[PDB]
């Protein structure tokens, strides 16, 4: 049907503010958001990928475009959260 | 293994007539003294953020020389689309 | 008898005709590399660099001026001002959205 | 067991995946790369929640509307960059009157 | 119908911008600029409506109009 | 009879106009002039009412933007009044 | 070391409308860059229209498109033409 | 076996159709691609060039030149209106600008 994020949505805002809750347009709000990142970050991915005349998009390309689109300290911190997360699965 | 001698000061090489000369070229015509010190600025904080991402891409294909095309793309993606220097 | 002497503004004019007309960089290439050099160097040490690299951030770089300062001008003109001072390079890059 | 549970993460993994696959970016897709974007989805989706409820706290308000996401994107100056050519519906502005207008 | 956008609304927008003072001839003049604004945008969304040979501009079409220009609209997703 | 000075009433509605975020623009007379204009380039068009609140969500807050920029380019001028020559030289720099 | 370029059909072109005007290898290079930049910008237009209404093939149909949306107005009409002309004489 | 034709040559054009065709199917813009596509696309890009072309020979004939060089070009995309819209955020490189000086600064 109509595919969104908000039960991520609402998990994460539980984890953030246990006692706060969020409107019906707020949640379409950022759902919007949630999806203009995501075209833009594999977006830039899919031109790292034929630049370097590569067929598969790792993530590898994942970090770099990562560092290109987001300014300092929250590239900073986007990229220590890809590592630990990636870590943890690994094993 | 004979390296150049570390680079210091180098935004003094920017030099008031140069920055006159490109003015003209905008069609200025008289120019405050204290325009210098701030062209210096804006202009570092472009370079800045250019250099920053051309060095991002040769990261990405882990290479140690920045190439034109590095340069291009980094340049594009900023809506600065650069004629001229492709293949 | 009395030296030759334009009054000011008749070079700045001439110079202003002079180089619209032409277009040659106008700003050293040693220096502008070292200036580069200097500030790739913040990032990672010991990287090196292809000349045609330098000359296309040149390109870059002046463009960009040269845009800067059309809208400079045409700031200090709306204030009935013909000197561009720091506060009109200050509003055309505020209106650009850099800042 | 699920990949989002193996990953520690709240975001959807397997649905990123599909979504990338349909998606027409590239031929391949390596077995980190969802994993890697979900995370920073995560991260950032919280770092907004996080200044929103803020800015809600401050206005006595239990629930985050509009209004409150507007404030926190503003106020934030890497927040503001990243989404400075974005308008959010029945955001407003924030308050701000240049100095030279009022009064003295 | 240009005439709809009334001077006190003009007047309540630039209260929104922080504006303190008007003068008089503004108002025609932000007629004209709205009337560009709208236009450009207009002609992009009945475009998509038209590509997908349908007879309704949708939402979905006017959000991708303002998305190619530069100006992205959350909420109408 | 009690008469407030030119400016407080001004800065009164400044500050209630940017506390709070409903529309502007009256819905109807908006949505005739859109139909209006779309009837320019294709016939007997309709619209869902979502895609006509996007549209003004669009056009009132460029609009907001602009005279943010038209009020920078005013009070440069030492001026506390915009005029259009204001609105033209904010258009040209952001370049439209 | 083999590079495609579009000179030589940029050159042919050249040849037709200007036959005795020459051009330098830097405007040569500036025509490349030129093409291919259009070609990024349509080739993507069309990409997103074609993602929008969920068909897997682009047609002329979406080239149409995507070029009504780049091109401002007479340029628009003339280039609109001028591909009409070709598909028809081709299908020919 | 029947005798080489070229698509372009079917179709009236210079600019090389089998190529473009090579290149919409492997720069991953679909999954498909219909057979009139690539020529539609190559009639465009000539048109276009054809036009810039007209405009640059225009301005060298103008300054008595008679090989178009980088200059000549950036007059030309300047001084038209929908090209200068189309390429307004395009930087030609060896440019330059237009002469262009404010009538405020003239003498009077």
């Amino acid at each position: 049907r109509k595919e969104s994020y908000s039960i991520y949505v609402y998990k994460v805002l539980k984890q953030v503010h246990p006692d706060t809750g969020i409107s019906s347009k707020a949640m379409g709000i950022m759902n919007s958001f949630v999806n203009d990142i995501f075209e833009r970050i594999a977006g830039e991915a899919s031109r790292l990928a034929h630049y370097n005349k590569r067929s598969t998009i790792t993530s590898r390309e994942i970090q770099t475009a990562v560092r290109l689109l987001l300014p300092g300290e929250l590239a900073k911190h986007a990229v220590s959260e890809g590592t630990k997360a990636v870590t943890k699965y690994t094993s | 293994k004979r390296h150049r001698k570390v680079l210091r000061d180098n935004i003094q090489g920017i030099t008031k007539p140069a920055i006159r000369r490109l003015a003209r070229r905008g069609g200025v015509k008289r120019i405050s003294g204290l325009i210098y010190e701030e062209t210096r600025g804006v202009l570092k904080v472009f370079l800045e953020n250019v250099i920053r991402d051309a060095v991002t891409y040769t990261e990405h294909a882990k290479r140690k020389t920045v190439t034109a095309m590095d340069v291009v793309y980094a340049l594009k993606r900023q809506g600065r689309t650069l004629y001229g220097f492709g293949g | 008898k009395k030296p030759h002497r334009y009054r000011p503004g008749t070079v700045a004019l001439r110079e202003i005709r002079r180089y619209q007309k032409s277009t040659e960089l106008l700003i050293r290439k040693l220096p502008f590399q070292r200036l580069v050099r200097e500030i790739a160097q913040d990032f990672k040490t010991d990287l090196r660099f292809q000349s045609s690299a330098v000359m296309a951030l040149q390109e870059a770089c002046e463009a960009y001026l040269v845009g800067l300062f059309e809208d400079t001008n045409l700031c200090a003109i709306h204030a009935k001002r013909v000197t561009i001072m720091p506060k009109d390079i200050q509003l055309a890059r505020r209106i650009r959205g850099e800042r | 067991k699920t990949r989002s549970s193996r990953a520690g993460l709240q975001f959807p993994v397997g649905r990123v995946h599909r979504l990338l696959r349909k998606g027409n970016y590239s031929e391949r897709v390596g077995a980190g790369a969802p994993v890697y974007l979900a995370a920073v989805l995560e991260y950032l989706t919280a770092e907004i929640l996080e200044l929103a409820g803020n800015a809600a706290r401050d206005n006595k308000k239990t629930r985050i509307i509009p209004r409150h996401l507007q404030l926190a994107i503003r106020n934030d100056e890497e927040l503001n960059k990243l989404l400075g050519r974005v308008t959010i519906a029945q955001g407003g502005v924030l308050p701000n009157i240049q100095a030279v207008l009022l009064p003295k």
